[PDB]
Protein backbone atom coordinates (compact mmCIF):
# COMPACT_ATOMS: atom_id res chain seq x y z
CA UNK A 1 0.00 0.00 0.00
CA UNK A 2 2.89 2.38 0.78
CA UNK A 3 4.59 1.82 -2.59
CA UNK A 4 1.24 1.92 -4.43
CA UNK A 5 0.31 5.31 -2.88
CA UNK A 6 3.73 6.67 -3.96
CA UNK A 7 3.42 5.59 -7.60
CA UNK A 8 -0.15 6.90 -7.94
CA UNK A 9 1.10 10.30 -6.70
CA UNK A 10 3.27 10.59 -9.88
CA UNK A 11 1.22 8.60 -12.46
CA UNK A 12 1.13 10.61 -15.70
CA UNK A 13 -2.47 11.89 -16.10
CA UNK A 14 -5.02 12.01 -20.26
CA UNK A 15 -4.24 8.22 -20.38
CA UNK A 16 -2.98 6.23 -17.33
CA UNK A 17 -3.44 2.37 -17.28
CA UNK A 18 -6.70 0.36 -17.58
CA UNK A 19 -6.25 -1.30 -14.17
CA UNK A 20 -6.18 2.13 -12.39
CA UNK A 21 -9.16 3.58 -14.29
CA UNK A 22 -11.23 1.90 -17.01
CA UNK A 23 -13.14 4.74 -18.74
CA UNK A 24 -20.37 -5.44 -13.10
CA UNK A 25 -18.54 -8.54 -11.87
CA UNK A 26 -19.44 -9.72 -8.34
CA UNK A 27 -16.91 -11.90 -6.47
CA UNK A 28 -18.43 -13.70 -3.48
CA UNK A 29 -16.31 -15.46 -0.84
CA UNK A 30 -18.12 -18.17 1.17
CA UNK A 31 -17.32 -21.37 3.08
CA UNK A 32 -17.53 -24.87 1.63
CA UNK A 33 -18.99 -26.44 4.81
CA UNK A 34 -21.89 -25.02 6.82
CA UNK A 35 -22.54 -25.15 10.58
CA UNK A 36 -21.37 -21.52 10.73
CA UNK A 37 -24.64 -19.80 11.68
CA UNK A 38 -25.57 -16.85 9.44
CA UNK A 39 -21.98 -16.38 8.14
CA UNK A 40 -22.89 -17.32 4.57
CA UNK A 41 -26.48 -15.97 4.78
CA UNK A 42 -25.32 -12.45 5.74
CA UNK B 1 34.77 41.14 -60.11
CA UNK B 2 36.52 41.49 -56.70
CA UNK B 3 33.76 43.13 -54.67
CA UNK B 4 31.17 40.68 -55.93
CA UNK B 5 33.40 37.84 -54.60
CA UNK B 6 32.83 39.24 -51.10
CA UNK B 7 29.07 39.47 -51.67
CA UNK B 8 28.79 35.99 -53.18
CA UNK B 9 30.71 34.29 -50.36
CA UNK B 10 28.51 36.19 -47.89
CA UNK B 11 25.42 34.62 -49.45
CA UNK B 12 26.97 31.16 -48.97
CA UNK B 13 27.84 31.90 -45.33
CA UNK B 14 24.21 33.03 -44.86
CA UNK B 15 22.95 29.73 -46.33
CA UNK B 16 25.27 27.90 -43.88
CA UNK B 17 23.54 29.77 -41.02
CA UNK B 18 20.26 28.04 -41.93
CA UNK B 19 21.75 24.62 -41.04
CA UNK B 20 21.17 25.55 -37.40
CA UNK B 21 17.63 26.97 -37.82
CA UNK B 22 16.23 23.81 -39.33
CA UNK B 23 17.83 21.84 -36.44
CA UNK B 24 16.29 24.00 -33.68
CA UNK B 25 12.82 24.02 -35.24
CA UNK B 26 13.09 20.26 -35.64
CA UNK B 27 13.66 19.92 -31.91
CA UNK B 28 10.47 21.86 -31.21
CA UNK B 29 8.45 19.81 -33.72
CA UNK B 30 9.53 16.45 -32.29
CA UNK B 31 8.34 17.29 -28.78
CA UNK B 32 4.84 17.88 -30.20
CA UNK B 33 4.71 14.38 -31.72
CA UNK B 34 5.89 12.75 -28.49
CA UNK B 35 3.30 14.75 -26.50
CA UNK B 36 0.39 13.60 -28.70
CA UNK B 37 1.26 10.00 -27.80
CA UNK B 38 1.01 10.62 -24.05
CA UNK B 39 -2.03 12.93 -24.10
CA UNK B 40 -4.18 13.03 -27.27
CA UNK B 41 -6.76 14.67 -24.99
CA UNK B 42 -4.44 17.71 -24.58
CA UNK B 43 -4.21 18.33 -28.36
CA UNK B 44 -6.05 21.65 -27.65
CA UNK B 45 -3.05 22.91 -25.67
CA UNK B 46 -0.58 21.24 -28.04
CA UNK B 47 -2.12 22.87 -31.16
CA UNK B 48 -2.13 26.35 -29.60
CA UNK B 49 1.48 25.93 -28.48
CA UNK B 50 2.46 24.62 -31.95
CA UNK B 51 1.77 28.03 -33.50
CA UNK B 52 3.51 30.07 -30.80
CA UNK B 53 6.53 27.81 -30.45
CA UNK B 54 6.92 27.29 -34.18
CA UNK B 55 6.77 31.03 -34.91
CA UNK B 56 9.71 31.74 -32.61
CA UNK B 57 11.81 28.98 -34.18
CA UNK B 58 11.10 30.43 -37.64
CA UNK B 59 11.77 34.14 -37.13
CA UNK B 60 15.57 34.09 -36.97
CA UNK B 61 15.61 32.00 -40.15
CA UNK B 62 13.58 34.72 -41.88
CA UNK B 63 15.94 37.46 -40.65
CA UNK B 64 18.86 35.50 -42.13
CA UNK B 65 17.04 35.30 -45.49
CA UNK B 66 16.68 39.10 -45.48
CA UNK B 67 20.42 39.45 -44.81
CA UNK B 68 21.21 36.97 -47.63
CA UNK B 69 18.95 38.96 -50.00
CA UNK B 70 20.72 42.19 -48.97
CA UNK B 71 24.16 40.69 -49.70
CA UNK B 72 22.85 39.37 -53.05
CA UNK B 73 20.87 42.45 -54.23
CA UNK B 74 22.73 45.38 -52.53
Amino acid sequence: AAVMAGLTAAAAGMAPRLLAGTGHLLVVMTSERGLAGGFNSS
Amino acid sequence: NLGQLGQYLGAGLACVGMAGAAMGVGNVAGNYLAGALRNPSAAASQTATLFIGMAFAEALGIFSFLVALLLLFA
